[PDB]
């Protein structure tokens, strides 16, 4: 029942108040737990709390799941050209570029 | 008729009731035969699409218009099947004029039958009982377990009404290929029809259990023409 | 054959009492519209007959039920409560009739009245939150919903698709006659008594349950038992037995009505076929009135009556009248020549 | 470096007490503004994580599927071999032979029998 | 004395006859009743 | 749960029963009944002092269940006001199975009843049977569980108001009055002219109106636990859940006495 | 079988719940024959104090890790059920809040501590 | 004496559950083998390990159904799975009765060598499980045979009816803090509604055997048909309580399934209220219905009417069930484990041996497929694949939180095949020759029907592998279980999420909606002290 | 003493150190008859039971 | 634009109910036109031949 332009700011604000990684993990789980992918900002607000909370390998699996939610592959190249300079600027690198 | 060796269907039929019960049963297994496909698709895709899966859909729990489909459709299904059923249940039975009665009376572990009509004066109603041959004095080429001594022999194009009653224990009348299964109880008496379209033999077997050799009851019925029915009345 | 003519009646009749507990007050309206419809039946059951209304009333009872869910306004409810009330009236008449037709011996009547009557009872227990707000209630009763269906369609299968005068004594010259007004009367008070003691009862529906089950019981029994044993006496009984429980529990009232219905309803047909006219359709008019009136009209007054009078004074008035209609009933046993 | 490179071979094989010294150097080493970090680092922070080891394994290996496959084959041909053995030894009613078997279908096929599908009592 | 091996009827660690006895005649004598019955019988009716 | 001293005490309402060696008893004396039986009606036995053992000792066994749930409820003092919701729970459930027992035998009568076999003559009670006039001693035998019921309700309208003698005299009257019941329906079993054997009417007769004699011997049975457990100063004003138990069975025997006094005696 | 108590402050055990006889004669009192977990409550309901209490949980706030919702236990654990701020909200998860460690619920984030009585 | 006072005077529930398991092993084996010698005598055509025994064959068959109709699935399902699991869910240290659950177990030892002892003490009770009247007379059956086995009838009932009072007693005033009778798990709804099945069934049974045991003993004349009775009668007073029985033992068997596929799709059932009523339904239109098994007496037009439309009717409610099932495995994620297998292996086989129940409800294609095998065909796949199955899946599921001790997956799966292979294997040729026209309750057979009873004593012999494969997996459990956990990622309640990380998941590992899964390695003997609460 | 020794064998029952079936000095008198004659009536349902299967009638 | 991802699963439900019931059909709708109607066909030309010879 719930809009989109609901979601995307209810999840800003749970996003913006998380104080451990405990928190940040648990939002993120049900965040990606929708019919609806999270738009840019939602997942901008995501890295700054991973940033606060100093956890390096929750910014890279964020991405990791943008590319099984998303339904074709145009769209996850999208989303990683609205993300480039947070990347760029945090220091985030994707799985694919480290080949762990 | 004779059962088939490797056999996978119904037997061959002689009767309007074996025909209709036929035509019931293919009616119902289109409709078991869908529902089975679309269980089986749904599972398919399950396992294909959602195994080992990195998103779970926690809050997908509820439904409101899907549960009205999956209710109300069912329930058209089964009316659908129920509407032919009722048909078929109130019209085919002994509508008009019986022909012919024999009464087959169920002993412990053989038959006897009497031919209602066909009396004289004195009480000399046609009569005989039906054993079994066993294996060591059968002939070449009877069949084992299914031939007996003597056979009920009936005209084509013929009503017969068949009256069933026991005398010792709970029996049942059985012909596959005629359509016709009914129980002789120690105390009351069933009656079942049946009319036969073509000439030649008609093999059963009983059906309650009655103890020792309930295996050992054949029971084998002949249909001939007129003329042969005749001769065979005019010796017995 | 026969028994579906009663299986019929046995759906019809518990659908009326389903409806009323249901809600949806809203049955008050109900029952008042039953009455006004229901003289009319005894001119459609002489000359079209009863199978064409029969089948007629179920259809005109789901649309009903339908414009219930279309429509939440008061207004819309009720008009739904009207028009449920008429669909119902017809298919009690009907099925009175038919029923009435089909067994001609009366010993066979009463066997069947019972097992008839058993469905208005059951409609209690079955739906009185039937088709609730919460979709589960919808999902609870589809499954009986469909046996009905289905029954019906064997019902009309039979009649339809397969092969199977004038009335005098008019209803106030019927009323001259005492043995029917005593007879009719007998029903209205057993109901009228319960229908009172019910409201009030809580402040001074659990306890009525068991109630349920005892009618059916004693609907069942009676029906076999008033032939042999005499039908006025057990009228005599019961309404002695009602009176003393309303005067002063809830199985031992339904136990009673079930005596009073098995022994009050097939006795009018027998009075009819002796002294009047032989028709079993328009009878049956006089006792379904009485039924719905009783229920009808007087609730309200009991409940009015209740926490002014008291309770117990009001009870103790049932109850008194209750005991003291029971001389009259003695003058069922034998009806005159005529 | 010797540390931290190389997790992958190396880790499920340290006790209980030398991960908690490497989780805790690299729990001080990510407060640091990332671009700091060596390549090494976020591999081996990656994996220690999000990883296939502990709880992250998989129910089957390629390994044991085979086991399951080749048991199962195993347990059809015990009772294959049991079946036989209990087949061999058999009481044999005279009705069973071709000879028999061919005099049954005369009497049948004299009397009209099963004009649809058909008749024939030929199993041998 | 709560534990893992606490809450059954029979013990199966720390005894003298090994576990697999106890174990194995269980299930031999609950798969070789049913026999003895059909040969008393058998027995009884004179084949053999 | 802030009270002071709290843990020295339990911190849920219920009853932690201890061991028990009652039902294995119970158990090992049916399972002799059974075998018993079954052997000395076809041989076997001979001598009949088995069977009469194995019905002693079911007995006690209940009996010795009874004294521990007597103990455990008039001096160690576990008996909570949940607790003795459960029981309430537990007999009424039981009541119910035992009524059900009843409408079986009920319906077999109704179906010998409606659609006699060709056998007999097409006739209830038929030739040869004459039945038990009632307006005999089944008239009295009505008029007693009337007054027996209406007895009982005084003895416990007379515990609540806390008078000892008036508890006792009702209780008394109640047992020496169902003993009447008892013994007028042991003379008129002395006084038929139709066995057991007869007809399917004389073994329907005596398959529910002997049964129900088992269910009065056991009334006679509770009710004198109840006298002697009254006069030993047992029950208190608002603590007596055997004088409950006792009185919603003797209701339940009534109204079904009232069932087999208008289906068995009048109707035919 | 020892001293008798008058109100549920001095009542230390199983011992001080005997209680004084009723006389010849009378009816007897369930304040003069109670022995048990029976005198308890009956000690309780004379004075407004329930000893067995039910009274579901907390669904007023949230938890966080420097206010958690505070469970009284007289053992070292207990089991909680959490259903949501609102109170039936989050479906009911179940977990064991203990002396050196607390409870997180991995839907809504409440967090439980225990207190030991 | 502490072991007796222990094991012998018990009070404890979770201690006699060990106890009907134990029983439940012996009597299913002892079951097991008799069907193998079924089997084995219908193999080819002629005489051939009975040597010409007639009886010998009914009796093996009438003990075959007593057996594992009343010595194995109740007490496994009801005695085993719901004293173990009911008082933990509901938070009760203890049931309300204990010495009667004491009893209920007790009883049947006395009541299964009564059984025992009337297949020896003469040529025996070869009347089928439906003991009928004027078969089981003194003419034909003389001796203490039919007697000893309906005094076998009379325990068994004893037992279940306590149980059921119990957990009826029980699940009403034995609750926790903040548990409503709406926020119940699915699993305590069967047991209720299998106990009220209970009570209002059984008496209708000890009716109708103590008054057969009255005609044979005592010359009552109730059935017999020369001083004015019918047989009929006793065939309605068995079936009241033969179609009930049928749903006791499936209803346990459903609640198992939801648990199962919520835990491995992790995922809510999909409409829990759903479910609720549709048991109700389920269980409420299994007591109008039980004339379908007497078809061919005799029955009047418009009495097959009434039966063949009510006999329909259940499959709306098991279709919702089904449907269910499958919406809440849609979204989740899946991961094979051996229960989840069982749960997969049940969705298919009792559909497709529910199915062939639409076809044998019509009265007049009843004619055509009464006294068949299409039958046993048909209850095979109900009884065998769906009791037995969800059997398998709940001790493969609770096993470990009872034990402590882990079992090696790859030998579970191994045997999961084997049963698989072997059961589809026996039962599907009874549909075809069923067809053709093989009655039932016969030893030997004409020569037409070799073929496909050759296929189907093949995979018996696949069955009982499996069952020595089973009594090996129990015996690698009970010896060296402590470090079978290791070996495979199964032991594993719930697999960490998508972002939970290794280390958090170490420390926060049981995610759960009911109390079992937090309860100690071995559930303590007194677990609540102190009561749970719940908002 | 008087006829209230409720208030006596309420401490009696109460730290005991026995069952609650073998505390009072008058179980006695019930439990050596029961268990002597569940004995006996146990030793014969089995000397009949397995005297029947070998066919000897009395 | 290609930055806005609303419903999928939704559609995806859709796709495999009209999938799951078309099989069906097709499978359902071979029962009936291939495996039953000539067979009756079969059957009644076998009795208006068997008429034929009777009247000849
Ligand atoms: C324990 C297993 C079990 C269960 C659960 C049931 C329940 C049912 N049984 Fe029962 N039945 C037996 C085992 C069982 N039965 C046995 C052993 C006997 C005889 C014993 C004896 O004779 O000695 C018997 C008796 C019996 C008979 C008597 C046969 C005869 O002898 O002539 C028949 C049919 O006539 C029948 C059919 C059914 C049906 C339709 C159900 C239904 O409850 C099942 C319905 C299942 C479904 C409908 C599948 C799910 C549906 C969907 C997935 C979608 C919905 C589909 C539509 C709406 C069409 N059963
Ligand atoms: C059918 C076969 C079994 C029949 C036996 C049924 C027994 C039901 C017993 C129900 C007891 C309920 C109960 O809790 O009663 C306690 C004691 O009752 C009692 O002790 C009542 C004893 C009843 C004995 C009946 C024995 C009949 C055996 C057959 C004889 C033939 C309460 O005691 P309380 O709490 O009220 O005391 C408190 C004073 N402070
Ligand atoms: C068949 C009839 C059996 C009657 C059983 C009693 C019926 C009522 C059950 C009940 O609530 O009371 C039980 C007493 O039963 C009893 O004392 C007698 C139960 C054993 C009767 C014999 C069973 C024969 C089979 C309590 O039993 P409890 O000891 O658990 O109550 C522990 C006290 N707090
Ligand atoms: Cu004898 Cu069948
Ligand atoms: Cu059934
Ligand atoms: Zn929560």
């Amino acid at each position: 029942e719930e809009t989109y332009e609901e979601f995307s700011q209810r999840y800003e604000k749970e996003f913006d108040e998380a104080y451990d990684l405990f928190e940040v993990q648990r939002v993120l789980n049900n965040c990606f737990s929708y019919d609806i992918v999270p738009s840019p900002a939602v997942i901008g607000k995501a890295l700054n709390a991973c940033r606060r909370v100093n956890d390096y390998a929750t910014a890279v699996r964020v991405f990791e799941g943008l590319k099984h939610k998303v339904e074709t592959k145009e769209q996850y190249d999208a989303y990683l050209e609205e993300l480039k300079d947070v990347r760029e600027e945090l220091g985030i690198d994707l799985k694919e570029e480290l080949f762990p | 008729d004779v059962p088939t060796p490797w056999g996978i269907f119904f037997q061959d039929s002689a009767t309007p009731n074996m025909e209709g019960i036929i035509e019931l049963h293919n009616n119902i297994m289109f409709y078991l035969v869908l529902i089975l496909t679309f269980v089986s698709y749904i599972l398919y895709t399950i396992i294909y699409n959602y195994s080992n899966a990195t998103i779970v859909h926690k809050y997908m729990n509820h439904g409101q218009l899907i549960e009205i489909v999956w209710t109300t459709l069912p329930a058209v299904i089964l009316l659908i099947i129920a509407f032919p059923s009722f048909i078929l249940l109130y019209l085919c039975d002994e509508v008009i004029s019986p022909a012919m009665t024999i009464k087959a009376i169920g002993l412990q572990w053989y038959w006897k039958y009497e031919y209602s009509d066909f009396i004289n004066d004195d009480g000399e109603i046609v009569e005989f009982e039906s054993y079994v041959i066993p294996e060591e004095l059968l002939e070449d080429g009877q069949l084992r377990l299914l031939d007996v001594d003597a056979s009920v022999v009936v005209p084509v194009d013929t009503h017969i009404r068949f009256i069933v009653s026991s005398a010792d224990v709970i029996h049942d009348f059985c012909v596959p290929a005629l359509g016709v299964k009914v129980d002789a109880s120690p105390g009351r008496l069933n009656q079942t029809s049946a009319l036969i379209q073509r000439e030649g033999v008609y093999y059963g077997q009983c059906s309650e259990l009655c103890g020792v050799m309930h295996s050992a009851m054949p029971i084998k019925i002949e249909a001939v023409s007129l003329y042969e029915f005749i001769n065979w009345l005019d010796e017995q | 054959s026969r028994k579906l003519i009663l299986f019929i009646v046995f759906l019809a009749l518990l659908l009326d009492n389903m409806l009323l507990t249901v809600v949806v007050l809203l049955f008050a309206s109900k029952a008042t519209v039953q009455l006004i419809t229901n003289p009319f039946i005894g001119l459609l059951t002489n000359r079209i007959g009863y199978p064409i209304p029969i089948f007629a009333g179920f259809c005109i009872m789901f649309v009903s039920t339908i414009m219930f869910a279309f429509s939440s306004s008061y207004a819309f409810l009720l008009i739904a409560r009207s028009l449920q009330g008429i669909g119902s009236s017809c298919s009690s008449v009907a099925g009175m009739g038919m029923l009435a037709s089909v067994y001609t011996d009366d010993e066979e009547r009463g066997n069947v009245m019972g097992i008839a009557l058993g469905g208005l009872a059951m409609g209690v227990l079955v739906g009185p939150p039937f088709g609730s707000v919460l979709y589960e209630f919808v999902g609870k009763t589809a499954p009986f919903l469909v046996l009905a269906a289905l029954v019906l369609l064997d019902g009309a299968i039979q009649l339809f698709v397969l092969q199977p005068s004038q009335k005098g004594t008019p209803l106030t010259t019927l009323l001259k006659d005492p043995y029917i007004l005593i007879a009719a009367g007998s029903i209205c008070f057993a109901n009228m008594g319960i229908a009172m003691l019910e409201p009030a009862l809580p402040i001074w529906g659990v306890a009525f349950l068991p109630a349920s089950i005892s009618y059916l019981i004693g609907t069942n029994i009676f029906g076999i038992l008033a032939h042999k044993m005499g039908r006025w006496l057990c009228a005599l009984l019961g309404m002695i037995i009602v009176g003393v429980s309303i005067l002063c529990p809830n199985f031992g009232v339904g136990f009673a009505i079930g005596m009073v219905d098995s022994s009050m309803m097939p006795i009018m047909g027998y009075l009819v076929d002796l002294r009047h006219v032989s028709v079993y359709g328009s009878v049956y008019a006089i006792a379904d009135v009485a039924f719905c009136m009783g229920y009808a009209i007087g609730p309200s007054a009991g409940g009015a009556i209740a926490k002014a009078i008291g309770f117990p004074w009001l009870m103790t008035i049932i109850g008194i009248i209750d005991i003291l209609f029971a001389p009259l009933c003695f003058f069922l046993r034998s009806p005159p020549a005529k | 470096n010797a540390t931290v490179t190389n997790l992958e071979k190396r880790w499920e094989d340290l006790p209980e007490t030398d991960q908690k010294d490497i989780i805790s150097q690299l729990s001080e080493r990510q407060k640091l503004p990332w671009k700091d970090l060596t390549l090494s680092e976020k591999k081996a922070a990656w994996y220690i994580s999000f990883g296939e080891w502990g709880p992250r394994r998989p129910v089957h290996t390629k390994e044991d599927k085979l086991y399951i496959f080749w048991g199962t084959v195993i347990g059809i041909v015990i009772s294959a071999t049991i079946f036989g053995a209990f087949r061999y030894n058999r009481n044999v009613p005279k009705t069973m032979n071709r000879e028999w078997q061919a005099a049954s279908d005369e009497y049948l096929k004299s009397k009209n029998a099963e004009p649809f599908t058909g008749y024939s009592q030929i199993q041998s | 004395d709560v534990g893992p091996y606490s809450n059954l009827p029979f013990k199966v660690k720390n005894r003298r006859v090994p576990y697999a006895v106890p174990h194995f005649l269980f299930f031999a004598i609950g798969m070789g009743i049913p026999f003895f019955a059909c040969y008393v019988q058998l027995k009884r009716s004179g084949s053999i | 749960m802030r009270i002071q001293n709290r843990e020295n005490l339990q911190l849920f309402p219920f009853h932690l029963v201890t061991n028990s060696p009652w039902p294995l008893t119970t158990s090992l004396a049916l399972m002799s009944l059974a075998l018993t039986l079954g052997l000395t009606m076809h041989g076997y036995i001979g001598n009949h002092l088995w069977l009469f053992l194995a019905i002693s000792l079911v007995l006690s066994s209940i009996f010795l269940w009874v004294r521990d749930v007597v103990i455990e409820g008039t001096y160690l003092g576990d008996h909570t006001i949940a607790v003795r919701k459960g029981l309430n729970i537990g007999f009424m459930l039981f009541v119910l199975s035992e009524i059900l027992i009843f409408a079986a035998l009920f319906w077999s009568y109704f179906h010998s009843a409606m659609g006699p076999t060709i056998e007999i003559g097409c006739q209830w009670p038929p030739v040869g049977i004459t039945s038990i006039k009632p307006t005999e001693l089944p008239l009295l035998n009505t008029i007693i569980l009337l007054a027996s019921g209406a007895t009982v309700t005084w003895a416990h309208h007379s515990i609540l108001y806390k008078d000892r003698q008036g508890t006792l005299v009702g209780l008394f009257i109640t047992t020496l009055l169902i003993i009447l019941f008892v013994g007028c329906q042991v003379l008129e079993y002395t006084w038929a002219t139709f066995t057991i054997a007869d007809s399917v009417f004389g073994s329907i007769f005596y398959a529910g109106t002997g049964l129900h004699f088992i269910h009065m011997v056991m009334l006679i049975v509770m009710l004198a636990i109840c006298y002697a457990r009254m006069y030993f100063y047992h029950f208190t004003s608002n603590h007596h859940l055997g004088l409950e138990t006792t009185i919603l069975y003797l209701h339940v025997l009534d109204i079904i006495w009232l069932f087999l006094y208008i289906v068995f005696y009048w109707w035919g | 079988q020892f001293k008798t108590a008058t109100s549920i402050a001095e009542v230390e055990g199983l011992e001080n719940l005997v209680g004084p006889g009723a006389k010849t004669g009378t009816v007897p009192t369930d304040l003069e024959q109670a022995t048990g977990l029976e005198r308890y409550e009956l000690l309780g309901k004379l004075e407004g104090i329930e000893v067995f209490d039910e009274t579901p949980l907390e669904a007023v706030r949230k938890g966080t890790m420097k206010d958690p919702i505070l469970i009284d236990s007289y053992d070292d654990y207990r089991y909680v059920g959490c259903t949501g701020v609102p109170a039936d909200s989050h479906n009911i998860e179940w977990l064991k809040p203990t002396t050196e460690k607390n409870a997180r619920c991995w839907e809504c984030g409440s967090v439980y501590k225990l207190n030991f009585l | 004496m502490n072991y007796i006072n222990r094991w012998l005077f018990s009070t404890n529930a979770k201690d006699i559950a060990v106890l009907y398991f134990i029983f439940a092993l012996f009597c299913g084996l002892l079951g097991s083998i008799m069907s193998l010698i079924l089997r084995l005598e219908l193999s080819a055509p002629g005489n051939q390990i009975l040597m010409g025994n007639h009886q010998l064959f009914n009796v093996v068959a009438t003990a075959h159904a007593v057996l594992m109709v009343f010595f194995l699935v109740m007490p496994a399902a009801i005695g085993f799975f719901g004293n173990y699991l009911l008082p933990l869910m509901i938070g009760a240290s203890d049931m309300s009765f204990a010495r009667l659950n004491n009893i209920s177990f007790w009883l049947l030892p006395p009541a299964l060598v009564s059984l025992l002892a009337s297949a020896l003490i003469e040529n025996g009770a070869g009347t089928g499980w439906t003991v009928y009247p004027p078969l089981a007379g003194v003419q034909s059956h003389s001796g203490p045979s039919v007697d000893l086995a309906i005094f076998a009838l009379h325990l068994t009932s004893i037992s279940s009816l306590l149980g059921a009072i119990n957990f009826i007693t029980t699940t009403l005033n034995m609750r926790t803090i903040g548990m409503t009778m709406s926020k119940l798990p699915l699993f305590v709804w069967a047991v209720v509604f299998t106990s009220i099945l209970l009570l209002l069934s059984l008496p209708v049974l000890s009716a109708g055997v103590t008054l057969l045991l009255l005609d044979r003993n005592f010359n009552t004349s109730f059935f017999e048909p020369a001083g004015g009775g019918d047989p009929i009668l006793y065939q309605h007073l068995f079936w009241f309580f033969g179609h009930p029985e049928v749903y006791i033992l499936i209803i346990p068997g459903f609640g198992i399934i939801s648990h199962i596929v919520s835990t491995y799709s992790k995922k809510p059932v999909f409409g829990a209220i759903g479910m609720v009523y549709a048991m109700g339904s389920i269980g409420f239109l299994g007591l109008l219905v039980w004339s379908h098994h007497m078809y061919t007496v005799g029955l009047d037009v418009d009495s097959r009417a009434y039966f063949t439309s009510a006999t329909m009717v259940i499959a709306v409610p098991t279709g919702i069930k089904i449907f269910s099932w499958l919406a809440t495995l849609y979204g989740g994620s899946i991961r094979y484990t051996t229960p989840m297998l069982y749960a997969f292996a049940f969705l298919f086989l009792f559909t497709v041996g529910g199915l062939s129940g639409v076809v044998l409800s019509n009265a007049s294609l009843d004619i055509a497929f009464h006294d068949t095998y299409y039958v046993i065909g048909h209850f095979h796949y109900v009884l065998s694949l769906g009791a037995v199955f969800s059997l398998f899946a709940g001790y493969y599921y609770w096993s470990p939180l009872i034990t402590g001790l882990y079992y090696n997956n790859n030998l579970a799966n191994i045997q999961f095949w084997l049963l698989f292979i072997g059961t589809n294997v026996t039962f599907f040729p009874m549909h075809f020759l069923g067809l053709n026209g093989m009655p039932r309750r016969i030893p030997d057979y004409p020569d037409a029907f070799a073929g496909w009873n050759a296929i189907s004593s093949f995979g018996s012999l696949i069955s009982i592998i499996s069952v020595i494969l089973f009594a090996y997996v129990i015996y690698d459990q009970l010896v060296n279980g402590l470090t079978n956990k290791q070996l495979s990622t199964n032991s594993l309640f719930k697999n960490p999420d998508f972002i939970e990380s290794n280390i958090i998941f170490n420390d926060n590992s049981i995610k759960s909606s009911s109390i079992d899964f937090l309860l100690t390695s071995p559930p303590l003997p007194h677990t609540f002290n102190t009561p749970a609460i719940q908002s | 003493t008087a006829t209230e020794k409720i208030i006596e064998l309420q401490k009696f029952y109460q730290s005991t150190n026995k069952p609650i079936y073998a505390a009072h000095p008058r179980s006695k008198y019930y439990l050596i008859p029961y268990f002597g004659l569940l004995g006996v009536s146990v030793a014969a349902t089995l000397f009949y039971t397995g005297r029947a299967c070998f066919g000897i009638k009395d | 634009s290609l930055t806005r991802i609303q419903g999928s699963v939704k559609r995806r439900i859709l796709t495999d109910i009209s999938v799951g019931l078309t099989l069906g059909f097709g499978f359902a709708s071979y029962w009936w036109w291939g495996v039953h109607k000539p067979t009756v066909a079969h059957r009644e030309n076998y009795y208006i031949e068997l008429a034929k010879k009777k009247k000849a």
